[PDB]
């Protein structure tokens, strides 16, 4: 129930708790400590604030994208994944996959930016 | 340093001869291998003292180089060659090494018949 | 027909390494004690604990390749410097000693142990005399001739000790920043590296009390259930084993004489203090153990490393093979008086398949922490008899010898390092990094 | 060259006795002060100097008691002082003008090479210059 | 101005957001200043977090569906909007406030997996 | 019925503390003097700041918790202390001094303030050393058992007063970090506490001059319509009176004398500015305030302390009831003279149901004012005649006695805690933190 | 392709590539100085933020709005921009009424704020 | 027509921001510290990213370049902060005894070299040792055969720590994020105007902190034609800036054989004499070739003219004096300072083969670098001989001008500030500032 509690439960039943998680990402001389700490956690958040933004989930937990799932990448069935296995897990299965992917998010993003920008001016 | 002896007490010289007088020193008198404080004064009848030799090998200047002095850390002695009538008198050999600064007894010179 | 879908905010962590923070209790900070490890660094520590725990969940732990001991090795030597800055620095010091025995009232076993060395100095005015004496221990100075020297004088001059400062340890707790975590593991029987089936997260660690010691670790956390040993290379030799105790060894420590101060003026507002001179008669200092509970204790060790070492080697304890005192003698302070005590008498037995011990010691004076060099420290003395006493809660020890396949094992005391004291704490603890994104498949599709 | 003296003396007992000694002019500045007594078949001995920077001066415990020795600077005046002469004190007194040297037997210095305190010693080397005398009588 | 509306009533501030807005961000003297600044993104983006999970996360004004409870508060809204000030109101609802701010993390939670829901079912 | 709105920008506030920053008059950014406390590294101010009303809001003050004036007190010390850190250190001085009175022309009450001081000290090569002579005032010295020292040299060492360095107090602004406002307390009868019925909020504070002095306050702001009497307490006599004047009185200062300043070298690049001599007659420092003009203010102010103790109460002035100088003499600094004189003659009366008041002085070079003990600095002496002219705006006084009943009140000046001159400029001000974020009832419901 | 690759290209085909900018805006002698650097970046990329969060461009690389254009800023015709200019130059040209159009902006948004849960309060 | 957003168009303009530095993780292996400071630099990145603009016609200026001011800056900060833990050589500043050195000398190194002799302190404050030690002329005074260092009456010295090193190390310049650093890539830029072929670059190439006078050493090259650079260029106050096409290698030696000796001034730290010379004492100088130096000299004259005419003489001269910081030929050759006379190359009238130019050079300990006075380092003594080989790939120049004649002119060697230097590599670079956000008409509108 309390912070990052759901790691080792079913995949779609930590998916419930995504906000415990959201939360806490953010919060002389030998002082400097106390606030390269801080600098770094704030650019941080914003990397992959930024990373959403540009994908259209600008403020969203759970976000659907139109990118085909290429059966490459992993061949489970739904059951298989959301059912009967941790993300922890999940994270082992896909880390060589997950450079290309933010690709392909990003490519069909500005491709409705520009579609949608024609399509009112088509009004 | 308190105390300094000379070995004669009286000394009959015949001209044409050497002198020899020497100086004995209670404590150790020498500062540092090169420096030796001693000095040799002379007192000839009814006169006032005067300078010799200084620092145990020195020689003043006015003093003819017939007196020539030597020795160190404890003994010394001044010698006199060919020795003439002036040189009836008296010598008192000094301590400069600590205070009070003291004289020897005197040994007294006279010229041989 | 699947379709990528972005998740944020999953549960999913890298191992990493980050600069924690420091925290600690208010009961000092409400009153500036101004400790060594002093508080003006850590911040107040939280009210309570908030320790969460993680079913389902192992992690593979490494207590050798742990970045946390190191952070914690550089924040203890800097915060310990930063503490002796503005002390009097005792360059005065070197001068040519003119020193003679202590013959008063002298017990046989320290015939000559500590002298009486005089000196010249200036007083508060720069061009005025002043001749002062005092007692220094035989340690501390050589001879270069009857005139001696401090020890330090050739290498570099230290600073004296402040006296309103203090050595004590207190609990300092190391806490991770935004974005990370803390992962302890609850394991009884963990050895130290390995997965750990039963891992929890907390905000961050307990209390660990800065010690500093040799050959054995004091004042300490107990193990539980049973005695563990931990290596990396168990058939290494030179890899160090850390023994951890179920069951505390009491030993008591003191320095019978009864010494006083007197406070030297050497310059304008600065002093030294001198040892003065010892009222009554002059003893050797001592530790005791009690030769029941000890030997009780050694027959639990050798009972583990049976298991390592075969069912019937026959096992053997010896005192340090040599080197410096510092490595050859258990080390440490107390009442802010450095030991260093011979501790031949513990490690002396074989075993095959009331009387308690005395340890004699010896004090000093200049003080050189941290293996480093041309750095030192003055310790000030202290008024009065001095005594203290300590739990004992684990031994480092260092295996020798490979000429058989196995016959015999002989043991001796290591202490050729000082992370191995903090090692004994910072085992359970881990850092990692949270990475909230993650993609799955899953029939959604983006409408219009 | 010379000095020269106060003409001789004759006092009677308990009284005292002022003893004047003078260089030409200015000729001898740099040269200490000293001065010495002698009774015929006593010897010579030593009383006591100034220093003629007039950082030091002594004289020995035996004539300590009453003797005095004054150096007045601006008349190069050399003077000795007798008080509560006795028979004994009969006695003629020279004085001498002689060099020294200074030498740094301890000192102690600073961090920087500065001098903080030290002390030197005076360490006789000759007795140069000479008066004439000056015959003090004691009698009733 | 800025703060220029702290004394007008509740309806009559609401227009005068984006003033207030604006205004949230942007040796001895020298080490105030980087203690100063970080201070300031830190709490912005709290805020900005804060919004987001709610489901606004672009918008000043923004509804819910939370509906109101009697016991925060009972007074009607002609007794509010146009005689109170947001000053005043902080006041009236303090206790309630964190009580408030856990409920609409999940009401926003079961619109995500709703509007999830309703569109795996094409 | 009713759903919950969230709204972003709300205006809310509420007390909190903070880390300002200061901000600097442009005008003076060209002078590059290099004063302490530069208001150079300070934000420049921008040409009109701007004051917003508030209509009819209300607020708490309480300017005795203020946590503003804290941070000013501990920001002028630091800015204190690095400005003279490079420069040089006084410590070859701590030697014997032979001195003798200066009777050359000297006025009878001058007779013996001042002595001419001989030592023997280094030069630049550090084989050498050379004798030299300096004027000291007499407060600056103290026999040993005509042997002499610096009244420091047991205390600690002193650092010489930079000699380019301006001790001028230029007005500093301080400014609220983004997120954060400052309130101004428009109303004029405010007594330091409780509702503020008239408040304006202003982006940063007007110029405060850091000007430091005892018993009077020196070139402050003026009241607006009356004199104000200012007090925690006003029932407890241990807790300060602070008075703000309604007019400005001129006290007129000089060191009539006419210095010469000598340069002595004491090691590599390193100089000791002594006092070489009087070109003249020696003279009494002092300073003038108009007699009629007294007598008028203090008439005002027992006017406004009857309000208080009744309109019948005797009012008595006494001078300071005893201490040392920092704190019994009216302290302050014009040009680089620090000055302690004697206001004997100000507080002076008894009151009832062209001449000029002539305070003497004295001068010092020796100076620790902060009030800490083992740190010192010394102020180099200045050429030539000195003289200033500054306003009196207020006063710091304390009450005392009172006995079975308030037959006759007394006050004394005193205050020598530094802090409570600014308490009497940030008195208006308060600093507080906005809360944006605001959840109110509304009819309108979500879309889905 | 390249950061800042197509400055020299035209305006028209300049846009279609503006995720490569966007993200590239926010990726002890020297190190008290990299730290004011660091601050700065995130200082300067906030602001910008902040900016299209209240014309309602919150999430958004291309956005239109309700603002109508006036011609005494430019009157050129598309047959004059937009295809036979460069981002470079434009800036300058149009550089002179910024100060206005960013602040149009704003009141057109709050306009729409209101004017939209005054629907839902009412339906 | 109605108004768009768009965020991240490609727009820039000018502006300063804080360049940080980058450098080769390869010079991590040496594990020696220098000056330059790799360990605090940034590590650099594995290769460049350098992308062309096309249609891009920015505009460049170098001369009024802030990068340059800046490397200023870091240069100096860098060359302060090595020298605060090494010696300070207060105690060195004594009297000197000395005597010329004539044991196998040459005819013009007569007089070159001294024989001193001085007490100095030991490790005991108590006592001092008697050394000597050899001192060039240029280092020591005479106080009127006694001697001091010339400083001691400036200030004091720091000795330069024996292990750090000189030698320049390439480092990188590279903007912060939301900056970019632009870069030329005409061949033909004559430092002001147009770019036809500008170019963005994460950072700069590696430039070497090379430290020179009257000649640029280890530079970089221009193609296919001699470059000349100014600013004003019929401005006599205004220096001239040549550029060379290939370079003409010099030659330097220090053929003594010396040998280092240390002596120990204090409690562990130690003074590094020069002990004595191996047979004979020889004078050091640097070599040139005639063939190839001529022809470079008449390719810088064919570019001069094209500014002041086909028909005009050209001279060159020898500069007009000044210090031998300034009016000498001046370089570091592994950790020893040169200073050489450059008269024979700049003497020559121009109107329109194995040999060796030979330039006699003295050699100094005692450095002020910056062109700052206060600051000093004593650089140390190396053992043995030393050579040294290096490109020539610039000069600077200075016009005298002529008065109503225009038929003859003659340059001469300058050196200016120390900032010229670099100019000659940071010419191509300039730093700008995005500015993402644009608004352009399109057909566009909101719904509803
Ligand atoms: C490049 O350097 C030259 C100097 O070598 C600069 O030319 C000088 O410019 C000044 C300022 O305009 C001229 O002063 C003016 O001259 C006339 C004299 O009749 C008169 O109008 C004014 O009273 C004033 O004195 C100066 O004469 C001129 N010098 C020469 C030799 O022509 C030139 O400006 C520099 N170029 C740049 C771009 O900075
Ligand atoms: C544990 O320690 C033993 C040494 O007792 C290591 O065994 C040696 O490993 C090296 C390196 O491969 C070989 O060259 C030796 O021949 C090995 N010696 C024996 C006796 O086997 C062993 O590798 C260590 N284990 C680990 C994991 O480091
Ligand atoms: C510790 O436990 C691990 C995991 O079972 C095992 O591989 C290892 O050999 C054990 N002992 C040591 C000394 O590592």
């Amino acid at each position: 129930l309390g912070f990052l509690g759901a790691a080792g439960s079913t995949m779609g039943a930590a998916s419930m708790t995504l906000t415990v998680q959201a939360r806490n990402l953010l919060s002389t001389v030998w002082g400097i400590k106390q606030l390269q700490a801080r600098v770094l956690a704030v650019e941080r958040y914003l990397r992959d604030q930024q990373l959403l933004g540009i994908w259209g989930c600008s403020g969203k937990l759970i976000c659907c994208t139109n990118v085909p799932w290429n059966s490459s990448w992993s061949n489970r069935n739904l059951s298989e994944i959301w059912d009967n296995m941790t993300w922890l897990q999940w994270d082992k299965e896909i880390s060589n996959y997950t450079q290309i992917i933010y690709g392909l998010l990003e490519e069909s993003q500005n491709q409705q930016e520009k579609n949608e920008q024609d399509l009112l001016a088509l009004d | 340093d308190f105390v300094l002896t000379q070995s004669p007490h009286s000394l009959s010289v015949t001209p044409g001869e050497s002198a020899s007088i020497s100086c004995k020193s209670s404590h150790s008198l020498i500062h540092g291998d090169r420096n030796n404080y001693l000095a040799w004064y002379v007192q000839k009848p009814g006169r006032s003292p005067q300078l010799l030799i200084y620092l145990a090998s020195s020689r003043a200047s006015g003093v003819p180089d017939r007196f020539s002095g030597s020795g160190s850390d404890k003994d010394f002695t001044l010698k006199i060659s060919r020795v003439e009538t002036e040189d009836v008198g008296t010598y008192y050999c000094m301590q400069g090494r600590e205070s009070p600064w003291t004289f020897g007894q005197g040994t007294k010179v006279d010229i041989k018949r | 027909n699947l379709w990528v879908t972005v998740y944020y905010g999953v549960p999913v962590w890298k191992d990493a390494e980050t600069t924690l923070f420091c925290a600690s209790d208010a009961k000092a900070y409400e009153t500036e004690k101004h400790n060594v490890w002093a508080t003006h660094a850590c911040v107040p520590t939280d009210p309570n604990p908030q320790e969460i725990h993680l079913e389902n969940v192992t992690e593979e732990f490494n207590m050798w390749k742990n970045n946390m001991v190191e952070q914690m090795h550089t924040d203890i030597i800097s915060l310990w410097d930063q503490s002796l800055k503005p002390c009097v620095k005792l360059t005065p010091l070197c001068v040519t000693l003119q020193c003679t025995n202590v013959t008063n009232n002298i017990t046989d076993d320290m015939r000559g142990e500590l002298k009486n060395c005089s000196f010249n100095m200036t007083t508060e005015l720069r061009d005025k005399k002043q001749k002062v004496y005092s007692l220094f221990y035989r340690l501390d100075v050589v001879q270069i001739n009857k005139e001696y020297r401090l020890i330090n004088c050739n290498t570099s001059a230290c600073t004296q000790a402040c006296p309103k400062v203090s050595f004590e340890p207190i609990p300092i707790h190391y806490c991770a920043p935004a974005g990370f975590a803390i992962l302890k593991c609850k394991d009884k029987k963990f050895n130290g590296t390995g997965p750990c089936p039963s891992v929890s997260t907390v905000q961050c660690t307990h209390g660990i009390k800065p010690v500093v010691s040799t050959q054995l670790l004091l004042n300490g956390s107990l193990a539980e259930e049973e005695v563990m040993i931990r290596s990396e290379n168990i058939t290494n030799n030179a890899k160090n084993i850390l023994v951890q105790f179920n069951t505390p060894v009491q030993i008591n420590c003191t320095r019978p004489n009864n010494n006083t101060r007197k406070s030297i003026r050497i310059g304008p507002g600065q002093a030294f203090y001198a040892t003065g001179d010892i009222i009554g008669d002059i003893r050797q200092a001592h530790c005791n153990v009690s030769k029941a509970t000890w030997n009780e204790t050694l027959g639990k060790v050798v009972k583990q490393l049976r298991k390592h070492f075969g069912n019937n080697t026959i096992i053997r304890f010896a005192n340090s093979s040599g080197g410096d005192l510092e490595v050859t003698t258990h080390s440490f302070n107390c009442g802010g008086e450095f030991f260093y005590c011979n501790t031949s008498g513990l490690f002396n037995s074989t075993w095959i398949s009331n009387d308690s011990i005395t340890l004699p010691c010896r004090i000093k004076q200049i003080i050189n922490m941290w293996q480093r060099i041309g750095q030192c420290m003055y310790a000030p003395p202290i008024q009065g008899v001095i005594r203290c006493v300590s739990n004992i809660t684990g031994l480092i020890l260092t295996r020798d010898g490979g000429s058989t396949n196995s016959t015999t094992e002989t043991f001796r005391p290591g202490g050729g390092d000082m992370r191995d004291n903090w090692r004994s704490e910072l085992y359970k603890y881990k850092v990692v990094k949270i990475e909230p994104l993650g993609v799955a498949p899953t029939r959604c599709k983006r409408r219009v | 060259a010379q000095l020269t003296q106060s003409g001789p003396e004759v006092r009677k007992p308990g009284t005292s006795v002022k003893v004047s000694c003078k260089a030409p002019g200015n000729t001898l500045k740099t040269y200490d002060l000293h001065w010495v007594r002698s009774v015929p078949g006593q010897g010579l001995q030593w009383m006591g100097w100034i220093s003629h920077e007039g950082d030091k001066k002594v004289i020995v415990e035996r004539f300590k008691a009453k003797v005095t020795i004054d150096w007045d600077r601006s008349t190069n005046t050399a003077y000795l002082q007798l008080s509560g002469l006795t028979s004994g004190d009969t006695a003629v007194y020279y004085c001498a003008k002689g060099s020294k040297h200074r030498l740094r037997d301890y000192a102690l210095y600073d961090d920087d090479g500065a001098l903080n305190w030290a002390v030197d010693v005076d360490y006789l080397s000759n007795l140069e210059f000479w008066g004439q005398g000056t015959a003090v009588t004691v009698s009733s």
